[PDB]
RNA sequence: GGUGACCACGGGUGACGGGGAAUCAGGGUUCGAUUCCGGAGAGGGAGCCUGAGAAACGGCUACCACAUCCAAGGAAGGCAGCAGGCGCGCAAAUUACCCACUCCCGACCCGGGGAGGUAGUGACGAAAAAUAACAAUACAGGACUCUUUCGAGGCCCUGUAAUUGGAAUGAGUCCACUUUAAAUCCUUUAACGAGGAUCCAUUGGAGGGCAAGUCUGGUGCCAGCAGCCGCGGUAAUUCCAGCUCCAA
């Protein structure tokens, strides 16, 4: 906190998903990569916003420390934020929630269902027994 | 399938015949002189001053005003002098034949720390570039093999992490310390 | 193969795409449209790596979908649409105009111009013919045909045609002096006027091209399309003014602009 | 066959087992190279001998 | 002399490959012949089954037992003799194992004063025979 | 009639073609099963339906060869796809995670993709690069210097053994961050972490070719070494060891 100072830098705004783009380059001199949630914050002071719309990601750390560079994603409301943006990074921050079944499952599932036809019953019927 | 790239090629080649007593001194010469680790490193440079080589006897045997000639001409011309092996006003085709490896290997940044004073020896600079405390303008390297250019020669200097330039002193001196405030009230 | 091919692998891509060797293996593979895939820019790239304006694929896909990009006058929702040779695509949420237009290394380069000189349009002539009925028709080198022309353009001209009309609203002649652009092979991209047309009964014709600062190269006949009356271009042509300078001057270029900006 | 096959071991069986004595650790990589270096070449021999090899049995 | 025409091209390279049959390593390599004589099939090694332990004599200026041992591949079925280059690797072993027999040296070639034996024993029981001999690691006893 | 010593026809190929790979004065000689383009095939043949596009095989019909279930009345097959087994062999990886990237398909901003991406095994191979550095004592050495050998120090570099002797560090444990679809790894960065710094470099050699012992102890034309010359029959520069050197 004591020395800790943020960059931005090819900025450039696209109204396309009413968003500005920057990379930012973060100066830890002593420090470990900063955590995300630090970097969030202070580029919200930056750009005078709230600090649950910024989105950052792609922190990759120099030799020997002191830089790093990030991608830096703003919008202008958390409404476009969850109408364009990768899921990953809405379940980052908490919005979005991925709480399902390994992908091994629902082929079984669809190949499962595949075997019994037509009857709605035992086509949503076709995964109980075999849990 | 992949999208890989599989694209590498060997840096050295090692000599035709083996146990020669004269190449063999040469090479340990070079070896103890500047502080190498092996005889590969000394045969890398070797290759890499024998590819430049074989690149300007082609140009020279090119007509003169081609312009192949003329735009690779002083293209290779223009890092010779900025890594620094060649003279700025020795701009000549033919002066390159005339290079050997030692420039080539006093170029190094374990050569140019030990010449610069940073260093007391030529292999305590191998040990202390490696051991992460030598910088070159704000990036540390940790690389005896580091080509310095002219302009970057200047620069060269302590990492400020290290306990040459800032503070924060080794484990071991910590560890003396503890121990010396632990033997006392 | 059994039929038609829907993959194109990275390597394989045209070389003016401009694309990488470790994001991926696939390209684009534009979809069938008014140029061949060769010489067109799908919208993914051109969204992508030209502009910067999405990242990856998806996002490319989503700002498509919101319907502000307008090639030649109409939305296109095609993520992988041929764009081609002087296409107006325009952006009008962001207020920006850009013409598809090759540099001078034979690459589409990103062309801005004013919202008014995107309302019209350069199209060369291929094919000339009368349909039924006694009605002559015009195909130009776009997949866009039109009926009615003036009965003055022959093949390989130059129409002036205006955007959400279709209309030809003037046409350059074929002729010697008249300034032109390689829309193909090595001199691709190189702006220059006519100054010979040598013919060759059974295969293709060969034209020569002096540009501006004097230099001569020649080129097929169906890589040349008209671009001006004479000497004075009819569009607003890119930086670099479509001359081709060696290898000799535009290092000079850097090393003054290096100076300069140092 | 002659059936001359069982002397296979005959001398590697008789031979007397010694140990190796224990040793330094040798120095490896680019001291190595230094200990070597040093040896053959920044050294000034006043005795005579007509350059003796490196393993000279005198 | 040679010719040495504009357009004798076609006669030069004619005559070349049919000069080409008469050095052994061309016809060697390219007749076929030698490969099915090779016992080994154009492989560098083969495993086998030890067959018998027998001994060799040495030629005429040297006098001494070549310990080899006589050896069927298992592909093709061929016996081979195949030499066990210790001092005491034949204890090593013994009747009826897996052994991986190489060439000796020099491509089919008999090696010194071994008579006849183009092959050499490398492994046994899937064991190497230079770490038995060093210690490294014992029989699978 | 047509084709042939300007090599037809036939046979062989351990022949898929090409871009390309290895070697590298020049000229060439080998190699291209293998990620890009083209072709071919889906156990071997043959014949078809649908469709714009198939003689399709993760479509159908028949025969041949294998092979699964059966209540013996019948029914169902095609991993030269991803994994994973058997066999064959000198010889080649996990029955893992994900559509986050690149793209593809679909009615489609929303679904799917063993394509593909990620991780696991991986000394095929390629790049970088640890296993130590420094100082002061002893004893030699130096164009050393001081009286002109003798003795010392106003200097420099190696070497052997020492309570030296306190400085620097990673490889390891391990906090967090970062990375990522989620991880891992890397880079950051806490706390530990080096005096046989036992945190211990190996593989091959020492007659010549070819760098290195005319050392010591055994064996005695035996065992064995030896690519080739050759060594060994009792004083082995060549075998088996120790020691010491050499090469990478
Ligand atoms: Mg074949
Ligand atoms: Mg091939
Ligand atoms: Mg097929
Ligand atoms: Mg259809
Ligand atoms: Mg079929
Ligand atoms: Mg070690
Ligand atoms: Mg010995």
């Amino acid at each position: 906190n004591d020395t800790v100072t943020i960059r931005t830098r090819k900025f450039m705004t696209n109204r396309l998903l009413q968003r500005k783009q920057m990379v930012i380059d973060v100066l830890h001199p002593g420090k470990a990569t900063v955590p995300k949630t630090e970097i969030r914050e202070k580029l919200a002071k930056m750009y005078k916003t709230t600090p649950d719309v910024i989105f950052v990601f792609g922190f990759r750390t120099h030799f020997g420390g002191g830089k790093t560079t990030g991608f830096g994603m703003i919008y202008d409301s958390l409404d476009y934020a969850k109408k364009n943006e990768p899921k990953h990074r809405l379940a980052r921050h908490g919005l979005y929630e991925k709480k399902k079944t390994s992908r091994k499952q629902r082929k079984e599932r669809k190949n499962r269902m595949k075997k019994v036809r037509g009857t709605a019953k035992a086509n949503v019927g076709a995964g109980k027994k075999p849990k | 399938p992949v999208a890989r790239s599989w694209v590498c090629r060997k840096t050295y080649v090692t000599p035709r015949r083996p146990f020669e007593k004269s190449r063999l001194d040469q090479e340990l010469k070079l070896i103890g002189e500047y502080g190498l680790r092996n005889k590969r490193e000394v045969w890398r440079v070797k290759f890499t001053l024998a590819k430049i080589r074989k690149a300007a006897r082609e140009l020279l045997t090119l007509d003169e005003k081609d312009p192949r000639r003329l735009f690779e001409g002083n293209a290779l011309l223009r890092r010779l002098v900025r890594i620094g092996v060649l003279d700025e006003g020795k701009m000549k085709l033919d002066y390159i034949l005339g290079l050997k490896i030692e420039d080539f290997l006093e170029r190094r940044l374990q050569t140019q720390v030990f010449k610069l004073g940073l260093a007391k020896s030529i292999h305590h600079a191998r040990v202390l570039i490696r051991q992460r405390h030598i910088r070159v303008r704000k990036q540390v390297v940790n690389i005896p093999s580091f080509i310095v250019r002219l302009d970057s020669q200047k620069h060269i200097d302590f990492s400020l992490r290290s306990p040459y330039g800032g503070g924060r002193p080794g484990r071991v001196k910590r560890k003396n310390a503890k121990k010396g405030q632990g033997g006392a009230g | 193969a059994r039929g038609p091919k829907k993959h194109l692998k990275r390597v394989a891509a045209p070389k003016h795409w401009m694309l990488d060797k470790l994001t991926g293996v696939f390209a684009p593979r534009p979809s069938t449209g008014p140029h061949k895939l060769r010489e067109c820019l799908p919208l993914i790239i051109f969204l992508r790596n030209r502009l910067k304006y999405a990242l990856t694929g998806d996002e490319v896909k989503k700002i498509c979908m919101q319907r502000f990009i307008k090639i030649d006058g109409k939305v296109r929702t095609d993520i992988t649409y041929p764009a081609g040779f002087m296409d107006v695509i325009s952006i009008d949420k962001t207020g920006e105009n850009f013409r598809l237009i090759y540099d001078t290394k034979g690459r589409f380069a990103v062309h801005r111009i004013t919202p008014e000189e995107a309302k019209y349009k350069l199209c060369k002539v291929r094919k000339i013919f009368v349909g039924t009925k006694g009605i002559p028709h015009l195909v130009t080198h776009d997949a866009r045909t039109i009926r009615y022309p003036d009965p003055l353009i022959k093949v390989n001209d130059t129409i002036q045609i205006d955007l959400e009309t279709g209309k030809i609203t003037d046409f350059i002649k074929f002729d010697t002096g008249n300034l032109c652009m390689v829309t193909g092979g090595a001199n691709l991209g190189r702006i220059g006027v006519i100054t010979n047309r040598e013919r060759h009964p059974g295969s293709f014709d060969v034209v020569h091209v002096k540009d501006a600062n004097g230099n001569s190269f020649a080129t097929r006949l169906s890589n040349i399309f008209v671009i001006g009356k004479g000497n004075k271009p009819w569009i607003s042509l890119p930086r670099g003014k479509g001359i081709r300078l060696t290898i000799a001057e535009e290092r000079d270029k850097r090393l003054a602009a290096k100076q300069s900006s140092g | 066959v002659h059936g001359s096959l069982a002397r296979a071991g005959k001398v590697r069986g008789q031979t007397p087992k010694v140990a190796k004595q224990e040793k330094k650790k040798k120095k490896t990589g680019r001291a190595k190279r230094r200990m070597q270096y040093n040896r053959r070449f920044v050294n000034v021999v006043p005795t005579f001998g007509k350059k003796k090899g490196p393993n000279a049995n005198s | 002399g040679k010719c040495r025409g504009l357009r004798t091209a076609r006669k030069l390279r004619s005559h070349r490959r049919d000069q080409k049959w008469h050095d052994k390593q061309y016809k060697k390599a390219h007749l076929g012949t030698a490969l099915k004589a090779n016992p080994f099939g154009g492989a560098s090694h083969a495993k086998g089954i030890v067959l018998e332990k027998v001994g060799v004599e040495a030629k005429q200026p040297n006098s001494a037992i070549r310990k080899c041992v006589r050896v069927q591949l298992i592909k093709n079925g061929k016996k081979i003799t195949a030499f066990v280059p210790n001092d005491g690797c034949l204890n090593f072993i013994e009747e009826n194992d897996e052994v991986l027999v190489a060439g000796f040296g020099r491509k089919g070639h008999a090696v010194g004063d071994i008579p006849g034996v183009r092959f050499k024993v490398v492994k046994v029981a899937n064991v190497s025979l230079l770490a038995l001999y060093k210690g490294k690691k014992e029989r699978p006893r």
